[PDB]
């Protein structure tokens, strides 16, 4: 869409409310572990070709220990994303947080697997030991990857985040977010006057989240990639047992039953070498895509550190706007960020001065723009309307009223004198 | 025998990769299956020389029926005892099981950590009133060794005619 | 083990490179030196090539592993020229990035082939138990503190700062008065002191 900002010197534009939204994030952290036996697929059983493929050096070593490594680090992506907990926090029994609900992230007293309501959308939204083909189970089963997010959200909702610095320290939530306001600039006083408004515009973006999940076709596609790039390089691997590679046949078994060995060690040759280079391919792609996933599982658990375990202000990386919290919700092969933000909205222009001049002596504001709606000046806060009439407490005094060019002539009330009087 | 409802024009049947399922026998004319005895990895858990020479086999996917026993979700276990108690994983045996030596070899299900939590009330908060400086350390790699292989030399080594 | 993993690797991956050289690769030797002149060359040179094709396509996979686990170095060496410059050079505010804690300093010390680092942290400890409040209505006005907590001991009301206890008396230059005590949900009367 085409915009044209008014833009003139003077003239500032300051919002007067705020619309809590929450944005998901998915991230793919682990991938399946497959480990294949290099010799299963060339031989196939077979101890009158096993002595042929020895004398290949240790090629079949290599793609043993290769596929060993891309396993072994697929325990360790999850271990750096989810067990950042010492312990394993639980909510209180009486859910009293002051209006915010948080009924459709905690785990569910219901059917067992206790996932939260969310977590159970994700894990349906997503949805073999043959020739040589293994998957090993992963260390970490989906029962115990839902106790350490439910152990992250079980603290993170009750005690802050002092996490990041040790021992647990209880406050509650009502005068949690009135501490992250004061990160991003807002006076806390915003939440104490506004709470019951700003508790039904978070529960309402929750309440959103799981419509926009399941009536969409695909929300969960940076998860389904992976899948099928897994299923799909596997299949060509399978299928690629069929090929005759310039032999007589393609299977291994019927070259034997119509050759003598001294000219049948050429036609198994074909197949030897021809297999062998059609599992290298595969084994490297494979070494190429775990190092994709790898740097997703540390930006992953980069997310887990900042944004979850406190609040960040690097800009549009936990969510799009001003970040106040996350809530990490697990998935088949992956996590999801529920980042909170705040967008300011229902703006009104005003004309502005960069000083005050007051006793032939310039002012400027502590924390705050000099504003006027076209008779009288105040000061408000940057980032929410607050109008407070000019006072010495809340200015200060440096400079001459002859340098700075843009001053307005007013006054400066003081408090002290009329007190006095 | 083949559950599988077939037709009688044609005998074999496959399904993906040359890979014969079933077969019709010539003189009975009855439909058979074919699928081979299981074969698996093999992994040997140790607790290391020095402690003691002991191991414990586990092999890797097999119903443990065609090979003190246990049966895990990754395979079967021989040579540890099943305890109710759960510890911190010592050796990752797969699927949520871990194993360790200390009355030779258990196998137990790992916690995930001590169980705490504290209380919480909606007007009480904790405040600390002191602190402990600690130092840690952090290890990163910055490079390898700069080899250099030249590919004639390797591959011919000495001959011209090569 | 960071570090000596590293020196591992590419100690495996060239020690297997060099056992190559005695594979026959479907030939009739493994020596090059015993082909070329035990054997006519109008029939060596078909079971040379055997030879190269064999050698040489064992030469482009330590290549690839090389050119890939040289990534897998690359990626590490930017976190430590970034963990130097973010959080040597300076302090940094990102939770967990330079160890478990608030981040005070750290100091670089150097290693073989790679760096160490001292991350001096600030753990709090010996917390303890308190009564506290939004804010205090005194007046009929509303008083929110401009930073600290309305901790109560259970009698008498105090400001102190939220990662260390010190208590002090509630003034007007700790709290700002905005409203009124109607809106809030949970204000505690107290009077507030003022110092004129
Ligand atoms: C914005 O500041 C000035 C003060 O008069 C006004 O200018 C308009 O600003 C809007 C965008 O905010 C533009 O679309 C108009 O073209 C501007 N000119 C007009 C309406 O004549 C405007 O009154 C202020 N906007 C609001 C909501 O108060
Ligand atoms: C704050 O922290 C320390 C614990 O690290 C408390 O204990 C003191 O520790 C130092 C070094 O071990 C000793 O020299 C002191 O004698 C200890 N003080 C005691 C046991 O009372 C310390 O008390 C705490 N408070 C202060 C003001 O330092
Ligand atoms: C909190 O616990 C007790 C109960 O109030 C406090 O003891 C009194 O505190 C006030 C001011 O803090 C003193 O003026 C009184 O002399 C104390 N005694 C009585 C009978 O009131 C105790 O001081 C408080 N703890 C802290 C650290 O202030
Ligand atoms: C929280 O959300 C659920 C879902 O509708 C609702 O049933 C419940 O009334 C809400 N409040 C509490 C305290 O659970
Ligand atoms: C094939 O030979 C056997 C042996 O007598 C017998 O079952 C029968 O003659 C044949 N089987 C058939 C027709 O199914
Ligand atoms: C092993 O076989 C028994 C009976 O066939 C069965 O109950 C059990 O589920 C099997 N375990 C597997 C397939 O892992
Ligand atoms: C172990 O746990 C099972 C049920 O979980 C119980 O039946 C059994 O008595 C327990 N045995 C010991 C030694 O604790
Ligand atoms: C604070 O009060 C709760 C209530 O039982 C308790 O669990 C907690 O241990 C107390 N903190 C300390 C340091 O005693
Ligand atoms: C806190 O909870 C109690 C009952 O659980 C309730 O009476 C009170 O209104 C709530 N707020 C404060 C400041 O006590």
């Amino acid at each position: 869409a085409e915009n044209s900002v008014a833009y003139s010197n003077n003239s500032i534009a300051i919002p007067t409310n705020f619309t809590i939204s929450v944005t998901t994030e998915i991230l793919p952290v682990s991938m399946t572990k497959t480990s294949v036996d290099c010799t299963m697929y060339i031989c196939g059983d077979s101890t009158e070709c096993s002595n042929l493929l020895l004398q290949y050096g240790s090629f079949c070593t290599q793609l043993n220990r290769a596929l060993t490594g891309i396993a072994v680090e697929q325990d360790k992506n999850t271990q750096e994303v989810f067990a950042q907990v010492k312990q394993i926090y639980k909510t209180p029994p009486i859910k009293d947080f002051g209006g915010f609900n948080f009924s459709q992230i905690l785990p569910d007293p219901s059917k067992p697997s206790k996932r939260s309501f969310i977590e159970d959308l994700l894990f349906n939204k997503v949805t073999q030991k043959f020739n040589g083909l293994t998957v090993l189970p992963p260390l970490l089963t989906d029962e115990m990857i839902a106790q350490y997010t439910s152990a992250l959200l079980a603290g993170t909702i009750t005690s802050g985040w002092t996490f990041g610095a040790g021992a647990a320290l209880q406050i509650p939530f009502a005068m949690q977010m009135a501490y992250r306001f004061n990160g991003i600039g807002v006076t806390q006083n915003v939440l104490y006057e506004n709470q019951k408004l700003i508790a039904n515009q978070f529960n309402s973006a929750i309440g959103k989240i799981q419509d926009s999940l399941s009536s969409t076709a695909s929300a969960l596609g940076k998860l389904q990639d992976v899948v099928n790039q897994n299923a799909q390089a596997l299949n060509t691997l399978v299928k690629q047992l069929s090929s005759n590679f310039g032999a007589i046949s393609s299977v291994l078994n019927d070259i034997l039953s119509r050759l003598d060995p001294p000219e049948a060690e050429v036609q198994i040759d074909r197949l030897i070498t021809g297999r062998l280079q059609s599992l290298q391919t595969y084994v490297t792609q494979q070494l190429i895509r775990a190092a994709e996933i790898r740097a997703s599982a540390n930006l992953a658990a980069t997310k887990m550190s900042e944004c979850v375990l406190g609040q960040s202000k690097r800009v549009d990386f936990c969510g799009k706007g001003y970040h106040l919290m996350s809530f990490p919700q697990s998935a088949p092969h992956g996590v999801v960020f529920l980042h909170v933000t705040y967008v300011p909205a229902q703006e009104k222009n005003f004309t502005t001065a960069p000083a005050i001049c007051h006793d032939g002596k310039a002012h400027f504001p502590r924390e705050g723009v000099f504003v006027s709606n076209g008779t009288h000046w105040f000061v408000t806060q940057r980032n929410f309307y607050e109008p407070q009439i000019i006072t010495t407490d809340n200015t200060f005094v440096s400079g001459n009223c002859d340098v700075v060019i843009g001053i307005v002539n007013n006054t400066v009330y003081d408090p002290l004198q009329p007190e006095l009087d | 025998e083949s559950n599988k409802k077939f037709l009688p024009f044609q005998q074999f049947g496959r399904d993906i990769a040359d890979t014969t399922d079933a077969v019709r026998d010539p003189q009975t004319l009855e439909i058979l299956d074919i699928t081979p005895c299981s074969f698996g990895g093999v992994s040997v858990i140790t607790p290391g020389t020095n402690t003691s020479n002991q191991v414990a086999v586990l092999y890797q996917d097999v119903n443990c029926t065609e090979v003190n026993v246990f049966q895990t979700r990754a395979g079967c276990l021989i040579g540890a005892e099943h305890v109710n108690n759960s510890y911190e994983c010592d050796i990752p045996i797969g699927a949520g099981i871990c194993a360790s030596y200390q009355q030779s070899i258990i196998a137990y299900t790992m916690s995930l950590g001590a169980e705490n939590s504290v209380a919480y009330s909606n007007n009480s908060i904790a405040i600390p009133t002191n602190f402990t400086i600690s130092v840690t350390t952090e290890i990163l790699p910055v490079s390898m060794t700069k080899t250099s292989v030249d590919c004639t030399m390797y591959i011919c080594g000495d001959s011209t005619e090569c």
